[PDB]
C-alpha cells in the first residue's frame, strides 16, 4: 500500500543520487546530487510515519552508501555527514536493523576518524554508544 | 553474561574498524 510504496520511491531516490554521484566522482564531472538533495530528504527520513517502513525496506544500506567514502576515498561534504548522523539518532534502530545494514561499520569509522571534525566524531561515537545497547538486550 | 558470545555480536554490528582504513 502508500506507505510501502513512498518508502520504496525514497529508497530508489537515494540510490539513483549515490550511484551518480559516484560515477560522476570517477569520472571527473561534479558530484553535487548529495549536496543538494539532503536537506529534502533527510526531512522525510524523519518522518515518523514513515519511519518503520523506512527501516522494513532497508533504508540504513542507502544512509550507509550516503556516508561512505566516495571511489577516489574522499568524504561526502561534511554537512552530509552531519545531517545524516542526526537522521540515525532519530530511528528506533535494533539490532537486526544493524546486522543486514551493516550502518554500524560507517558510524564506527566515523567515531575513529582522525580527519573528522571534533563534533561529527563526537556524534558519531554517542551513535555507536546508543547502538552498543543492541548488544546487551 | 557470556562477553565472549556478546562481542561476537558487537562484531556483528561494527566489524573490527577495518572496513574503512583504506582512507587513510
Amino acid at each position: 500500500g502508500t506507505v510501502l510504496e513512498i518508502s520504496r520511491s525514497l529508497k530508489k531516490r537515494m540510490q539513483d543520487i549515490l550511484k551518480k554521484d559516484n560515477a560522476n566522482n570517477l569520472e571527473g564531472r561534479p558530484a553535487t546530487g548529495k549536496i543538494e538533495n539532503v536537506e529534502e530528504i533527510s526531512d522525510i527520513l524523519m518522518s515518523k510515519a514513515l519511519q518503520e517502513s523506512l527501516l522494513d525496506e532497508g533504508i540504513l544500506d542507502e544512509i550507509k552508501g550516503w556516508l561512505e567514502p566516495l571511489p577516489d576515498k574522499s568524504m561526502p561534504n561534511i554537512k552530509i555527514r552531519k545531517r545524516l548522523l542526526d537522521v540515525l539518532k532519530t530511528m528506533k534502530i535494533h539490532k537486526e536493523h544493524l546486522v543486514t545494514s551493516g550502518v554500524g561499520k560507517i558510524v564506527y569509522f566515523y567515531s575513529i576518524n582522525p580527519k573528522e571534525s571534533k563534533e561529527v566524531r563526537a556524534s558519531a561515537k554517542a551513535l555507536v554508544q546508543k547502538w552498543t545497547n543492541e548488544v546487551f538486550k | 553474561i557470556d562477553y565472549g558470545d556478546r562481542d561476537s555480536l558487537f562484531f556483528e554490528i561494527f566489524g573490527t574498524g577495518e572496513e574503512y582504513r583504506y582512507v587513510l
